[PDB]
């Protein structure tokens, strides 16, 4: 075994962490690690849960797709939660779907700690998500503005 | 750490020349060597079996501190002749093979005698001669020794041309007696011809000719120890113990032959660097070290593909085309590439990122190549071009020239290009929607775009009085808006005729249940588990799952997509077994969509996930049974009719069932290993058509 030939920058976890994940840092990470659930960032608000399975079955079978909906609106509000059954596939989307475009949009792949009831809701104060409230642009997949 | 990372380094991005940078490193290894010799030593073996890709610059930096230390270099000698024998023993051929080249080079370095490496070869070859061993056992130590003649063939012959051309004599006597049956299980194309799809041995056999009768000498490899001529002159070689080559046992696993995936030639890029022909040893030496660039970076996408586009040699050859093909070659690889298949996709993207001015007109031109060879390109092979060119055109606002492509429109529908523009055209509406790839396409394409996917209910508002149950469905779609539970609408079903198995009852349960949940997959799994329970009671019969099977397919039979992940659902939650879903496949419900790619999609789906099942041996064996037993019996019939009634025996659908047949054996090859007696004595028998036959002994040929 080889340093180099063991890097794996792409599986590495990111930055985020849950602030109302209920519990520890050490044990969010703990569960990270394991974890077989991947969080997707930056879908347009019309992107469907059939296209999202179509996309990431390509690393492997997906056990559930949850979508991020609008705490008040209830609707699509640019995110989901993907979970596959083994954690060698949701590595592999890590690695390779990650990065790469879904209705022409790039969109950004992170572990996740697990799921859990609402989670799935917008946290941003109109009910979105809370990168769309400092949004300066007008995104046309995202409603327009923030 | 530190050592690892210094080893590790050598012959990347520098300020100075690598001779400097190899002459650096050597004394500073020296330095090392009376508190770290022994992780030194570790560390070259390691670098010389997994490095393969840089075997000169470490070859050469052995010579350099063997120069300095003789004892050290003998050391190091010892350790990897030990590695080699371990590496054999662990069934690591393909490692043994990077390690049989690192001592063969060692021989330009001044650190091995060449008498020794003679003397070892001859011990390679006469495995040829044993009696009653598999053919993949004597190919090994066969290619071991002339995939290593590119980096040693000149000095070996300079010193025992007449040793060398013993071997020469018994190594040509083997190949002209081996079996080629695998060769037609294995070629992504069948036909010869702008480039035959060669299997390996004859290949390499070829382009050592050829570098023989070129004195042996070639323009590819770069050896930066013919810079060093001064200190390897004078630096005293070591001489290579006798080499048994460990006995063949039961529990030996030798590596499958393979065949040459070719595609390109210099015509295919003339106004750029003449490329090496397929029959040049500097051709399988570039395409050989950019497998393995890949199968050491495969993990990092970004840094993959800068290793390939950086990659060195002696003259300048048209890399990109290199790259391209030698990528196509993993993918179209059989029976399966050597990494997950969208690895290549995103790869391919991450180097038009790269060459954003070259590679991008490269690989548009693949395509168009790979699209019209598709008459005789293999079944399995065309599944992962869809698959790719489709996710790729996702990647890049599915932007296409189809109109290169009309040739397809005036042919018959079910002919490869115009199949494969339908296929690729609805995997792009599974990534997008109908309305989307109806408008990139050409007006002239319309009518290749899929369907759009929308419901079927029998009993909706096209529907009439006069249907069998018409009424109990009608009161069982307000019970389900009503939110009822599993006793409610059990007592609903109560009033249903019986034309335990009722056909009736399972019809308005699964076509009402469907229908009232065809807005989204999330909406038609809560369905199934929340009426779980009603499922497994209708269903308890084999023919209540071939049933649910085949309304539900009638529900979605225009949103394939839609059937996958129902299916899928069903066996996970033991609504439906893997049993009922391979013969579902084979009834003549499907019979019309039996050549599309989802009915194929879903069936390997299902034998995945009994692959997976613990403690299912029985079960396992017993779908593998019966899919062989459906395709035996359906080709059969093809094949009697066509004698019977003289008909063509080659046609559309033949050539994919038959293929179908084929991948079944090529995906799980290492499972039905475990049925050989069984399949041959029970079913692939000297009874059968020769034609059906032959894709069982294709498949023995493998590992005989
Ligand atoms: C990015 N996510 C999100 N999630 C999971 O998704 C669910 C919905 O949560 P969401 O509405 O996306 O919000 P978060 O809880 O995820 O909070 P965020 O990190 O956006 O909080 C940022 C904080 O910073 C402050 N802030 C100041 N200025 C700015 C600015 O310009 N931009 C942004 N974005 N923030 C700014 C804010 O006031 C705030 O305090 C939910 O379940 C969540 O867990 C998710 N999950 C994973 N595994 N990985 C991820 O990357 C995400």
């Amino acid at each position: 075994l080889l340093k180099a030939l063991r890097s794996d920058s792409y599986v590495e976890l990111s930055q985020y962490r849950d602030q109302h994940f209920r519990g520890d840092n050490e044990e969010q990470e703990k569960l990270l690690k394991k974890s077989c659930t991947l969080y997707v960032g930056n879908l347009s608000f019309y992107t469907t849960e059939e296209q999202i399975y179509e996309l990431f079955s390509k690393s492997g079978d997906i056990k559930k797709i949850i979508m991020g909906l609008d705490k008040m609106k209830k609707t699509a509000c640019g995110f989901c939660f993907v979970e596959y059954y083994s954690r060698a596939d949701a590595e592999n989307a890590m690695r390779y779907i990650n990065g790469t475009r879904l209705d022409d949009r790039i969109i950004r792949t992170d572990w996740d700690a697990g799921f859990k009831e609402g989670r799935q809701y917008g946290r941003g104060r109109s009910g979105g998500q809370v990168r769309d409230e400092y949004r300066q642009d007008y995104d046309a997949g995202r409603g327009g503005y923030g | 750490d530190h050592l690892e990372s210094l080893i590790c380094k050598v012959g990347e991005k520098s300020a100075c020349s690598l001779e400097s940078n190899l002459e650096g490193l050597a004394g500073v290894l020296e330095a090392d060597l009376p508190n770290y010799k022994s992780k030194i030593l570790r560390l070259l073996c390691t670098v010389a079996r997994l490095l393969p890709e840089k075997l000169t610059i470490y070859t050469t930096l052995v010579g350099l501190l063997n120069a300095r230390n003789y004892n050290f270099g003998g050391e190091f000698v010892e350790a990897m002749i030990r590695q080699l024998k371990e590496s054999l023993k662990a069934n690591n051929y393909n490692e043994a093979v990077y390690l049989v080249r690192f001592l063969s080079d060692l021989v330009n370095c001044h650190v091995i005698a060449a008498p020794s490496m003679v003397a070892m070869f001859e011990n390679f070859v006469s495995v040829t001669q044993e009696e009653d061993v598999p053919q993949v056992r004597r190919d090994w130590y066969v290619y071991a020794f002339l995939s290593s003649l590119p980096w040693v063939g000149k000095e070996l012959y300079e010193k025992k041309d007449a040793e060398m051309d013993r071997i020469f004599a018994n190594t040509e006597s083997y190949l002209k007696r081996r079996q080629k049956t695998h060769v037609p299980m294995l070629q992504v194309w069948t036909a010869d011809k702008p480039h035959p799809q060669e299997e390996y041995l004859d290949c390499l056999w070829a382009q050592i000719q050829k570098l023989k009768k070129d004195r042996w000498q070639e323009r590819h490899i770069l050896r930066p120890y013919l810079a060093f001529d001064s200190i390897l002159c004078e630096a005293l070689q070591h001489n290579l113990p006798p080499f048994t080559p460990p006995p063949h046992t039961e529990d030996s696993v030798y590596p499958m032959p393979r065949v040459i995936f070719r595609m390109f030639d210099y015509t295919d890029d003339p106004e750029g660097p003449v490329m090496p022909g397929s029959h040049s040893v500097e051709r399988f030496v570039i395409e050989e070290n950019l497998h393995c660039i890949i199968k050491s970076h495969w993990k990092e996408r970004k840094t993959c593909a800068a290793q390939l586009v950086s990659y060195p040699g002696k003259n300048k050859i048209p890399l990109n085309y290199h790259i391209v093909e030698v990528i196509f070659a993993e993918l179209f690889q059989l029976p399966a590439p050597p990494h997950i298949d969208v690895m290549y996709t995103t790869l391919l993207i991450e180097l038009c990122k790269l060459q954003p001015g070259s590679l991008p007109q490269v690989l548009a031109q693949a395509t168009e190549m790979l699209y019209m060879r598709l008459d005789t390109m293999n079944t399995t092979c065309v599944d992962r071009f869809i698959n790719w060119f489709s996710h790729h055109l996702s990647n890049f606002q599915f932007r296409w020239s189809w109109e290169d492509w009309s040739d397809c429109l005036s042919q018959d529908p079910e002919s490869p290009k115009p199949k494969f523009v339908r296929e690729v055209l609805e995997k792009c509406m599974r990534l997008s929607y109908h309305q989307r790839i109806l408008d990139i396409v050409p007006p002239t394409f319309s009518a290749l775009c899929p369907s759009n996917p929308t419901c079927i209910y029998k009993y909706g508002d096209e529907s009439s009085n006069s249907l069998p149950g018409h009424s109990v469905a009608l009161c069982l779609a307000v019970a389900f808006k009503s939110k009822a539970t599993n006793d409610e609408i059990f007592s609903i079903l109560k009033d249903v005729p019986n034309p335990s198995f009722n056909p009736l009852k399972i019809e308005v349960f699964v076509q009402t249940l469907l229908h009232l949940a065809a807005k989204s997959f999330s909406h038609s799994f809560s369905a199934l588990a929340k009426f779980h329970e009603v499922f497994k009671t209708l269903a308890e019969s084999d023919e209540g799952k071939l049933h649910v099977l085949r309304v539900m397919f009638e529900v979605w039979r225009n949103h394939p997509q839609m059937i996958a992940v129902l299916v899928d659902k069903m066996i996970r939650t033991q609504i439906v077994d893997c049993a009922a879903v391979a013969n579902w496949i084979f009834s003549s419900e499907l019979s019309r969509d039996f050549t599309r790619l989802f009915v194929w999609e879903i069936l390997h789906s299902t034998i995945r996930k009994m692959n997976k099942h613990v403690g299912a041996q029985s079960e396992q064996k017993n779908l593998f049974l019966v899919i062989f037993q459906r395709f035996i019996m359906i080709l059969t019939e093809h094949l009697v009719r066509c004698e019977t009634d003289g008909t063509s025996v080659l046609t559309p659908w033949y050539k994919n069932c038959i293929e179908r047949l084929q991948q079944i054996f090529l995906q799980h090859h290492q499972i039905i290993q475990q049925y050989m007696v069984t399949l041959e004595n029970l079913l692939f028998t000297a009874e059968l058509d020769p034609h059906i036959l032959a894709v069982f002994q294709q498949f023995c040929a493998l590992q005989a």
